[PDB]
């Protein structure tokens, strides 16, 4: 019952103290399925240095306090064990590879643009993957739509302009122009669609009359000829 | 002209007998002993 | 398929096109589509046929 | 991304090319007019 | 985990012989 979310809770409302999320055997046990240990890197166990940090005045009323420090002995043992294996890894190096510069390339750029969920090349109807879509369009736009309005922008290029206490340089708003028209440009895709549509039925829906090889065809020609055919008259 | 979904559709999807044929009528077009 | 169309018809204007000239250069076989429709046992089968008509008739 | 920097700690790869956009996102000030909104 | 430029990921991303035998002799 984010167990992890109701010690940030209680620190940024500061009152900790008062409840401390009333860790008993059948509250601190029901949100925990021991801490689950959590992943992050100082975000959620300095979180757990002040939630330690607060509970050594009652010293009695919380139980938790024991997995808490069986939980820092491992993390403890977990550094020593990296700091060992860091070691024998510096010591194990081999003195000649003469690494290259194309495959150092090929690593930098897929290892960069496989950060933030993007396509990489190799280079070594269905409405069911529609959905797959539509969700990764959503996605965007609600990633898209969590940026602060106030971005500004700093290039290593401003020196040559000497910016002053109050100068208002012209190279403050370089991307948050461009954190628009991606924003813009996704909501105006059904937009497009109406456009693209209106002129692909127009271009196409004849397509014998501008098309040289098409409407030179023994075929198409004797048809269009013979669809013209005015009914004769009787007597 | 704008490429926008192109990223998406890229991240979710990933003869010759008739040609050497008419290169050998082309040929026998050439000489009149064939 | 009960009606044809523009492709449908250039497609079959090209396929009974290009096995004319598959013939001259002798690369295809074309033997199961000459024997099943000749039949020789079937033409001996035809003129046994119509020398019983012919015994039938005198 | 540990190997990747152990190599460039140890074997001193002799280029290791710089292609970067030269900027960064940073926040900015924030504030509301000073002329009164009128109804 | 600094981020690259586009321009440079833009920058670094039997049948013969069927025919003249048969045409040589036919």
């Amino acid at each position: 019952l984010q167990e992890q979310s109701e010690l940030m809770s209680t620190v940024m409302n500061n009152t900790p103290t008062t409840v401390a999320a009333l860790a008993a055997v059948a509250a601190a046990s029901e949100t925990n399925g021991t801490i689950p240990k959590p992943r992050s890197s100082a975000q959620l166990e300095q979180l757990l240095y002040r939630y330690r940090a607060i509970q050594n005045h009652p010293k009695e009323n919380k139980l938790e306090i024991k997995a808490i420090e069986d939980t820092f002995r491992n993390i403890s043992r977990d550094q020593d064990i990296y700091e060992t294996k860091l070691d024998t890894l510096r010591k194990s190096i081999d003195k000649g590879f003469q690494y290259d510069e194309d495959l150092l390339n090929k690593h930098l750029v897929a290892l960069q643009l496989l950060e933030k969920d993007t396509d990489v090349p190799d280079y070594f109807g269905d409405p069911d993957t529609e959905i797959r879509i539509s969700a990764r369009i959503s996605n965007r736009i609600n990633e898209l739509e969590r940026l602060p309005a106030n971005l500004g922008t700093y290039s290593l290029d401003d020196c040559l302009e000497f910016i002053t206490k109050d100068d208002l340089s012209s190279r403050m708003d370089t991307f948050k122009i461009k954190a628009l028209v991606e924003l813009k440009s996704l909501k105006l895709l059904t937009k497009q669609k109406s456009i693209r549509q209106k002129l692909i039925n127009n271009v196409a829906s004849q397509a014998h009359h501008n098309i040289p090889y098409l409407r030179d065809s023994p075929f198409t020609a004797a048809a269009q000829r013979s669809v013209q055919i005015r009914s004769k008259v009787i007597v | 002209s704008l490429p926008i979904e192109d990223n998406y559709i890229r991240e979710v999807v990933g003869s010759k007998l008739m040609e050497c044929v008419n290169d050998a009528v082309q040929t026998l077009l050439q000489g009149d002993d064939k | 398929y009960n009606n044809v169309t523009l492709k449908n018809l250039t497609a079959f204007q090209l396929l009974s096109q290009r096995e004319n000239i598959c013939e001259l250069l002798n690369l295809v076989e074309s033997t199961e589509r000459h024997n099943s429709i000749i039949n020789p046992e079937r033409q001996r089968m035809s003129l046994e046929e119509m020398k019983k008509m012919l015994d039938a008739l005198k | 991304k540990r190997i990747l920097k152990e190599v460039i700690l140890a074997k001193k790869v002799s280029k290791v090319p710089i292609n970067n956009v030269r900027a960064f996102p940073v926040l900015q000030t924030n504030y509301n007019g000073s002329i009164p909104v009128v109804r």
